[PDB]
């Protein structure tokens, strides 16, 4: 299954690392014995076995499709339960997750300010999807990026963004202060979002966003319908074991302004209604 | 004679003369006497005697900063006296002039009161200080404001002042210390008296001054700390935990209720720490200087022998 | 003279180059013709000729010894003026500038908090002088550093500090946010200080110090008696021509707490009294 999932994401220039695991557990959920309750626990072990590797979103999809498959215990049956109806229901839940980014872009596109200088500290997929549609129908804008030191992955956005044909500069990640006097509408994507509407992304995010709400410029975040976990931190150094070697940092929801999701546009204090609407 | 030794014991046992010109009149007394008739050499053997008797005097309870303060100022008068330089006549005369100048602090620092408090203006103070009460009493030939006084600091020595005010002046109400944030949403113009004020601009004061000043720079109301001269202490806040007075925890927990007092730790601090990032004016004996200027005022008085 | 100054700083593991320039203009001020007023203007041209190279402090020393030599017009003479008395007065002034760091350390030493975790973002000389005396008489403390990306010069402080035998960690310069939850008493040295008590140092300083007065920990700065210029900015992108290529940044004096100098300990709003006491 490990070679199967790695095989699924090997031939993929898009799709979620998380979506790859979702299809992996879909097919490896299809071809297995034990059409019963406790057999799902074996998949739970596979949920640990898939979780071998980092990348918090994988565990998010784990509990996500774990709950999606797990909801088939209601509407009870025997040996041919409606999780088999969630093979195509699920399949269309997977195409539902597949068509997700387009709605996020079609909602998001309007907030670009026609003479704006959008700042970003990443290499995100859906940021480039929405920003590509943004130039592909609308006005012009500069983009500033900085490069995340243990990947230099920002330069991938420099290259691919230069293929999108818009004027890019990219300064190093130490002088973001010097950047923000000449910038507006800071946009970043995010790996995961915790239950109070906070983001976890690369290991420089708070070093900006603390400086975002000092020079009073806004700070948006944008993610699909798979970053909602039940986790709840309250301080730095209270993140789980997911990291000169840290990998992810935390940004408190007293800083994140209006965020975007596949459910629609959203405020940073309504995420709790979504997840508490789901989990109970 | 060695009556200073009695004085050296007098500060040792405690029993404060209120800080009302007793510490300064006495230190001027003993410095006047040791200045008067002692050993004599030209080359600052008097000054060396001032250093010796000085450090012996500063070996008292390290909170009475007025003692060492007026000690150091006597040294600066010695240094300028020699600078212009029968020296005993000039030195004792100038010390007499500093005494007479010290003799009028609580009046002139209370004249400048009509220019601040206006009609119908809910002032607010914590603790009780001679200068803040005299200062507020000369603003009784203006309108009827309120006064909110906190009953803090067990032992709570706060009230005597609410008596000494209310029976002569404005409608004061007395609040417990643990209600200084339902109030202070409906107030302006906070005042606090100062036990001693530091070089950087800090107020070392009674044991609830912080948690109050924080409310001031939360609701953005200005707080004056009316404090005379001779209380500008050098030595920026380096020495730690000797900054206070830890008193017997009998005052906070009774010796009654046995066995609980086996394994539980009681704390009692008398002072606290107000940093210069929250004070918004000093009303003083000669001017009205701001916080961020206080620095040079200290250089106006002393000499670099500040140790 | 260029080879002379470069020769002076080549054989020097201490006595900073701004300082070396001072001795360079001392000797090359000694062996020249024109014992007159306008001849000093030739040295002014040499002041430009020395200023060829960056490093703001050089210009600071330029106007500094330019004013020190320039004060000899008062107490007027002819052809044997008391700038020749400022050859040894100056030598005294150069040894006065040479013995400067020791007083800064002897004042500074006390503020270490005996169990403190001092953070620093540099490779400074006098920071290591004071911190070396700090371990050499007193308690223990950890040190965290990050490495300035276009020098990696922090690692020089990692090495030399490890020769001082105290426990050092050093994380990269993107995750300072993650650092500051576990830190107190941030100390940095500084190239130059502007007339309102603001610092200019390496190109990451404000990216921290903006985050210093959010988690309420203090922020000290420390410099000798040669960083006082008459310059006065008011915003970023209003620094002079002294810089993916910026080199120095700015930190507003609403953030710098009590600073240290050869005149003594000092508050960030009394520098103006010093320079206005001098320049007029
Ligand atoms: O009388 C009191 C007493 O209130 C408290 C006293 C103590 C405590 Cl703990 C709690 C409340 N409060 C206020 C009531 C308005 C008055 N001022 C006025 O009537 C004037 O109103 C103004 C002032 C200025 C302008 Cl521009 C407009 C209206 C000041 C005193």
């Amino acid at each position: 299954l490990i070679e199967y999932f790695k095989s699924q994401m090997k031939e993929d220039p898009d799709m979620a690392s998380a979506v790859a695991a979702i299809r992996t557990l879909l097919e490896f959920l299809k071809r297995d014995k034990g059409e019963t309750i406790q057999g799902l626990r074996a998949n739970l072990t596979s949920a640990i076995e898939t979780l071998c590797g980092s990348s918090v979103a994988v565990s998010s999809g784990g509990e996500l499709f774990l709950r999606f498959i797990s909801l088939a215990s209601l509407e009870y049956s025997d040996y041919s339960k409606c999780k088999k109806i969630m093979i195509e229901r699920g399949e269309l839940f997977l195409r539902r997750i597949s068509l997700s980014r387009n709605k996020i872009a079609d909602l998001c596109h309007t907030f670009i300010k026609d003479g704006a200088t959008i700042l970003t500290h990443a290499y995100s997929r859906v940021v480039l999807r929405v920003l590509e549609a943004a130039v592909a129908a609308k006005k012009r804008f500069s983009v500033y990026v900085t490069e995340s030191q243990p990947d230099l992955s920002g330069k991938k956005m420099a290259k691919a963004l230069c293929h999108l044909n818009v004027p890019v500069t990219v300064v190093l990640d130490a002088a973001v202060g010097y950047i923000m006097e000449k910038a507006d509408l800071v946009i970043v994507g995010a790996e995961g979002v915790v239950e109070n509407g906070g983001i976890i992304n690369k290991i420089g995010t708070n070093q900006m966003a603390v400086c975002a709400k000092a020079q009073n410029k806004p700070f948006y975040v944008v993610a699909e319908s798979f970053k909602f976990v039940r986790l709840f931190p309250l301080n730095q150094q209270d993140v789980p074991d997911k990291f000169e070697h840290p990998w992810v940092d935390y940004t408190a929801p007293s800083l994140i302004t209006l965020l975007f999701t596949d459910l629609g546009v959203l405020t940073p204090s309504a995420v709790s209604d979504e997840l508490i609407k789901l989990y109970l | 004679s060695e009556r200073i030794e009695s004085f050296v014991e007098t500060l040792k046992r405690g029993g404060g003369p209120r800080s009302s010109e007793e510490m300064a009149r006495e230190t001027l007394g003993l410095l006047r006497q040791i200045i008067t008739d002692h050993r004599w050499s030209n080359a600052g053997e008097l000054m060396e005697l001032i250093r010796r008797e000085g450090r012996r005097m500063t070996a008292a309870q390290p909170s009475e900063t007025t003692v060492g303060n007026m000690v150091r100022r006597v040294l600066k008068i010695i240094r300028e006296e020699y600078g212009r330089l029968q020296l005993q006549s000039n030195i004792i005369e100038a010390i007499n002039e500093l005494l007479v100048e010290l003799e009028g602090t609580m009046e002139n620092i209370a004249a400048q009161a009509l220019e601040h408090i206006h009609s119908n203006e809910v002032i607010m103070t914590i603790g009780f200080s001679r200068t803040v009460e005299a200062f507020l009493k000369e603003a009784a030939r203006k309108r009827k404001f309120h006064v909110i006084v906190a009953e803090c600091a067990p032992f709570c020595q706060g009230h005597e002042m609410a008596v000494n005010l209310s029976k002569a002046g404005i409608e004061t109400t007395v609040m417990t210390d643990a209600a200084i944030f339902a109030v202070m949403s409906r107030v302006n113009k906070v005042i606090i008296g100062t036990k001693t004020i530091l070089a950087n601009g800090a107020l070392r004061a009674v044991t609830g001054t912080h948690t109050l000043a924080l409310a001031a720079k939360h609701h953005s109301t200005p707080l004056i700390v009316c404090a005379p001269m001779f209380k500008l202490s050098p030595q920026f806040p380096n020495e730690e935990d000797s900054f206070h007075k830890f008193v017997a925890p009998e005052e906070v927990l009774p010796f009654t209720e046995g066995d609980i007092l086996e394994k539980v730790s009681v704390h009692c601090p008398v002072f606290d720490y107000v940093p210069p990032e929250l004070i918004t004016l000093f009303i003083s004996n000669i001017g009205g200087n701001a916080p961020s200027y206080i620095y040079r005022l200290m250089s106006e008085l002393y000499h670099p022998d500040d140790h």
